[PDB]
C-alpha cells in the first residue's frame, strides 16, 4: 500500500484465469466448431484475442506504467458480467468495473 | 555473412549450431518432415528471429514497401496452420469453423507459392521487392476478404465457389513474369484488385 | 531402437500434443455424456408422453374401428396410395458430432381420404382420421429426437473408448524412453569425461616440466 | 440432406389403422410394396415381423423413423436389440393395452451401461 | 535427357509425400482408430500400400529400367484426383498424367 | 515327490501365465471397457482379483502350506474351460479340475 | 556357434549385443510379455529371422513335408497377429471382423502352444519337425477353413465355441510323447484334419 495498486493481484489472476479459460475455450472451440461453441468458451475467446494484443501489445518507444496496464486490463475485463467476477473485493469491483 | 550449418550430432542440440546461434542476428526455419517430402527449401513460422526489421523498416518506410505487413499475417496464419492441422489430425476431423479451413486454405496457396521453390516455378532468376510484397496482397486480401464474408453472413461452400478463378489465378500467379504490363508490377495484381471486389461482392450476396 | 543424442526433443512434442489430444478428448467426452443424459431423460419423458398419447389416439382409433362395424384398415389399406404427412431430414447439430433432426409437412394438395360417407361411420371415421394425425404428428415430433439421441450415446463411446485408451497408452513409452536416453547420454557424456581426464593428466605432468 | 419422407409402422391394427388414415405411411407403385406391416393379434408370426423389420431396416432407405410396439418388439427383442444403428432410427413406445415398461427399449439397455 | 525421363525426379516429390502422408495415415488410424481419419487419409493408406508392396516388389536377378519404373510408378500414382498434387509442374505432370 | 505334490508345477505354470493373461485382459478391459470385452477376459479378470485378492493375502505370522495353496489354487484355476487350459498334462486335468 | 548375449545396464543397445547380433546371420529375440507366461524361449516373427531356412527348405521338403509354406504362411499369420494385437488393443474389438479374430486366436494358440517347449516332462520339450509341421498344417489348416468358412456367412464365438475339442485336441498334442505312429509321424493329425474339414462344412450352413 503506497507504492503499488490495490486490485493489481486480483487483476492478475483474473486476467490469467481469463487467459486459461480463452485459451482452453480457443482450444475446444476448433474441436466444438462455430456454430456448437458455448459463450464462455467465445466471451474468453474474445478476451483473449483482445488482451493478447491490448495488455502484451506495447511501443518500442512508449513506457507504460502498472497503473495504465491495470486501467487497460479493466477494460478488457469489462466485457465480463459482475456474476462471472469473483476474484476481486466488491468494493474495489464496484469502482473500478 | 551467410553461413550455413551442418548437423554435428543432435538435430538442434549441437555445438555449432548452439555457439552459432547465439552469436548470429537473422535466424530461418527448416522443416524436417517437409524437407524429406519434397518441399525445399522450407521454413519454420515458430522458430525465427530477425533484428534488421525495424531498421529495415525505416528504409521500408521511405521506399514504400508493404512486406513486413503481409509476412506478419503471413507468418500468423502459417502459425495458426499448424495448430489447425494439429488438432484436426489428433482430435478428428468432425466439426470446425470456416474461419480455421480458409485459413489452412490461404496457407495452402501460400505454401504452394512461397514454400515450392527451386524447381517448383518457371521464374526464378529474379525476384523483386515489389513482387514479393504485391503478391502476398492478393493472398492476405483473399484470407481478409473471405474471413471478413463469412464474418458478415456467408456459407463456405459459397465463398469457395464464388472465388473461382481467382485462386487458381493467385496460385499460378507465381509463374508469371513481373515485366508484363510494368517494369516491377504484374497485370494480374492490377487486375486482381479489382476482380477481388467483385469476387468478395459475389461471395458474400 | 531410438536415437540416443537429441531424441527427447520430439517425444516432448509427441507427449504434450498427446496430453492436449487426451485432455480435448476427456472434455468432449464429458459435454457429450454431460448433453447424453438429458437426452435420455428428455427421450424418457417423451416415450413416456408419447406412448400415453399413442395409447389415447390408439383407443380412440379402435373405439371408432369397432363402433363403425367393419373393416375400416383394408379399406384404409387399400385406399392409402401416397404418403399425406412426410417428414424433412435436416442436420442440426449443436455437439461434437452432427445430430439427425426431422421436421414435419403435409402437403396441400393432399386432402383427406376417401373413406366417408357410409351414413353414421364416415364421420366418425374422418374424424378418427383428423385426430389420428394430430396426434400422429406431436408423436413424430415427441420421437423425432431418437436418431440424434442414438447417435450421441454411438458417439459417446467411441471418444470415452479413444480418449482413455489414448490417455492411458500415450505417456509411458515416451516417458520412459526419454528417461533412458538422458540416461544414456549422461553416461555417454561421463564415459567421455572419465577418459578426457586421464588423457590430460598425463599432458598436465608433462606440460608441469617445461 | 433428405433422403426419406416415409415413416414405418410396425403396430397393432387400431394404431396402425391409425397411422396410416394420417398418412404416415403408403403403398410404393414401383414395386407394389407397402411401406407398414399390419401386425394381427394371433395371426401371424415372429418370422414375418422380422422379415418385415429386416426389410423395412436395411433393404430401404426412405424410411425415416422405424416404429415399433413393446408387445410386438418383445418378440424381436433379439433383431431389435442387435440393430443399433440411427438410419433408420428405432423407437420403442408402448403398445395398445399395454403399459411403458423399461425392459422393452432397446436403447435404454445400451444407454444404461456405461452411462 | 537422354538417359532418363524428365518427370522421374518430379515424380518422387510426390510420391515422398504421399509415402509420408500414408505413414502417417496409417500410424493415425492404429493409434486414433479408423473415427478421426480423414478422405486423404483413406487414399494415403491405399497409396501406401499399394506403393510399398508394388514399386519394392520385384526379383533378384530381374533387371529393371527407368522408364518401366517411372511407367510402373506412374500407375500407382493415379489413386487420387489431379487436385490433390503440388510437387510437379501442371505442364509436365499433364503431358504424363 | 515326497516334500511337494506332483502336479504343483503345472498349476504353477497355469497359475503363472493365467496371472498375466489376466492382467492383460485387466488392462485390456479397463481401456476398452464394456463395449468390446472378450469372453476370456471376465474370467481372467475374476480370477486374477480372486487369485491376488486371495492368494497374495496373507498375514505377517499365520502359517500356510504348499498342500493347502496347491488345493486353493486348482480351485480358483477350476473356473477356467477345458480348451483354455492346453499347458497341462490330460492325467493331471482329468484328475483334478 | 550358438551363443547367448544379455544386456550390463538394463537395455539392449549394448557392443555385445548388436555387435554380436550384427556379425551373425540369425537372430533369436526374447519378449518379455510372452516370457512372463513361462515361455522359454519366446520367438516372435518380428524379432526372428533367417535366411538359410530356404536353403534347408529344399532337403525339408524332400525327406520331409512342406515346412517352408507353413513357415511362411505362420510368419505371415503372425505378422497380421502382432498389428491386429495393438489394434484390438487400442481401438478395441468393435473395430475389427471376424476374420481377425480367427488369425489372433490362432497365432495366440500357436504362439502359447509353440512357445512353450519346457513343459513338466520329457515329452514337452523334445518335438519332431514332422509333429510341429503336422501340428502347424492343421492350425494353419483349420485357420483357413474357418476364415472361409466365416466369409460365408457365421460368427467368431459360434465358431471358436463351435470347434471345442476340436481346437484343444490340437494343442493337447505337444503332452503325448514323439514315440506314437510310426517313428516319429503322429497319425492324429490325419484324423483332425478330416475333423476340421468335416466341421468346416458344418460351420458354414
Amino acid at each position: 500500500e503506497g507504492m503499488t495498486r490495490k486490485d493489481h493481484g486480483d487483476v492478475s489472476n483474473q486476467l490469467y484465469a481469463k487467459y486459461a479459460i480463452g485459451k482452453d475455450a480457443a482450444a475446444m472451440k476448433a474441436v466444438v466448431g462455430e456454430e456448437a461453441l458455448s459463450i464462455e468458451d467465445k466471451l474468453s475467446l474474445e478476451f483473449l484475442e483482445k488482451f493478447e494484443k491490448t495488455f502484451i501489445t506495447q511501443g518500442a518507444y512508449e513506457d507504460r506504467t502498472v497503473f495504465e496496464s491495470l486501467d487497460q486490463a479493466w477494460s478488457l475485463l469489462r466485457i465480463y458480467p459482475k456474476e462471472m467476477l469473483n476474484r476481486i473485493s466488491p468494493k474495489i469491483l464496484d469502482e473500478f468495473y | 555473412i551467410v553461413a550455413a550449418v551442418s548437423p554435428a550430432g543432435g538435430d538442434f542440440s549441437d555445438p555449432v549450431t548452439t555457439a552459432t546461434l547465439g552469436i548470429t542476428q537473422v535466424f530461418w526455419g527448416l522443416d524436417k518432415k517437409l524437407a524429406q517430402r519434397k518441399h525445399f527449401p522450407s521454413i519454420n513460422t515458430s522458430v525465427s528471429y530477425s533484428k534488421y526489421t525495424n531498421v529495415l523498416n525505416k528504409f521500408y518506410d521511405s521506399n514504400y514497401p508493404e512486406f513486413p505487413v503481409l509476412r506478419d499475417r503471413m507468418k500468423e496464419i502459417l502459425s495458426n496452420a499448424e495448430e489447425l492441422e494439429q488438432v484436426v489430425q489428433l482430435v478428428g476431423k468432425s466439426a470446425l469453423s470456416d474461419s480455421d479451413k480458409i485459413t489452412l486454405d490461404v496457407a495452402t496457396l501460400i505454401k504452394e507459392d512461397f514454400l515450392q521453390q527451386n524447381g517448383y516455378s518457371t521464374y526464378d532468376a529474379f525476384c523483386p521487392i515489389w513482387k514479393t510484397f504485391d503478391m502476398m496482397r492478393a493472398f492476405i486480401s483473399y484470407h481478409d476478404e473471405a474471413q471478413k464474408a463469412v464474418a458478415n453472413g456467408a456459407n463456405w461452400s459459397k465463398l469457395a465457389d464464388s472465388t473461382g478463378d481467382v485462386k487458381h489465378a493467385v496460385s499460378s500467379s507465381k509463374f508469371f513474369e513481373p515485366s508484363r504490363g510494368e517494369k516491377e508490377v504484374h497485370g494480374e495484381f492490377e487486375k486482381l484488385l479489382s476482380t477481388m471486389q467483385e469476387r468478395f461482392a459475389e461471395s458474400t450476396d | 531402437v531410438f536415437p540416443t543424442r537429441m531424441t527427447l526433443g520430439l517425444m516432448k512434442t509427441k507427449l504434450k500434443g498427446a496430453n492436449q489430444g487426451y485432455s480435448l478428448l476427456k472434455r468432449k467426452s464429458e459435454a457429450l455424456t454431460k448433453r447424453f443424459r438429458d437426452i435420455t431423460k428428455r427421450i424418457d419423458d417423451a416415450k413416456q408422453k408419447m406412448g400415453r398419447v399413442m395409447q389415447t389416439a390408439a383407443f380412440s382409433l379402435a373405439e371408432v374401428s369397432y363402433a363403425t362395424g367393419e373393416n375400416i384398415g383394408y379399406q384404409v389399406q387399400e385406399s392409402v396410395s401416397t404418403a399425406r404427412f412426410k417428414v424433412r431430414a435436416r442436420q442440426e447439430n449443436v455437439s461434437g458430432v452432427y445430430l439427425s433432426q426431422f421436421e414435419s409437412y403435409i402437403d396441400p394438395e393432399i386432402n383427406d381420404f376417401r373413406l366417408t360417407g357410409l351414413g353414421r361411420g364416415g364421420q366418425q371415421v374422418q374424424r378418427a382420421k383428423e385426430i389420428y394425425s394430430r396426434a400422429v404428428e406431436t408423436l413424430v415430433e415427441l420421437a423425432s429426437l431418437q436418431t440424434a439421441f442414438i447417435i450421441l450415446d454411438e458417439v459417446i463411446k467411441v471418444t470415452n473408448r479413444r480418449v482413455n485408451a489414448i490417455e492411458h497408452v500415450i505417456i509411458p513409452r515416451t516417458e520412459n524412453t526419454i528417461a533412458y536416453i538422458n540416461s544414456e547420454l549422461d553416461e555417454l557424456d561421463r564415459e567421455e569425461f572419465y577418459r578426457l581426464k586421464k588423457v590430460q593428466e598425463k599432458k598436465q605432468n608433462e606440460t608441469a616440466k617445461l | 440432406a433428405e433422403k426419406r419422407t416415409l415413416i414405418a409402422v410396425i403396430a397393432d391394427e387400431d394404431t396402425t389403422t391409425g397411422l396410416l388414415l394420417a398418412g404416415i405411411g403408403q403403398i410404393t407403385p414401383e414395386t407394389q410394396e407397402k411401406n407398414f406391416f399390419v401386425y394381427q393379434e394371433g395371426k401371424t408370426t415372429k418370422e414375418e415381423i422380422t422379415d418385415k423389420f429386416n426389410h423395412f431396416t436395411e433393404e430401404r432407405d426412405d424410411i425415416a423413423i422405424l416404429l415399433i410396439n413393446q408387445h410386438i418388439a418383445e418378440n424381436i427383442r433379439a433383431r431389435v436389440d442387435s440393430f443399433t444403428n440411427a438410419f433408420p432410427a428405432i423407437l420403442e413406445i408402448p403398445s395398445k393395452d399395454h403399459p411403458y415398461d423399461p425392459e422393452k427399449d432397446s436403447v435404454l439397455k445400451r444407454v444404461r451401461k456405461l452411462f
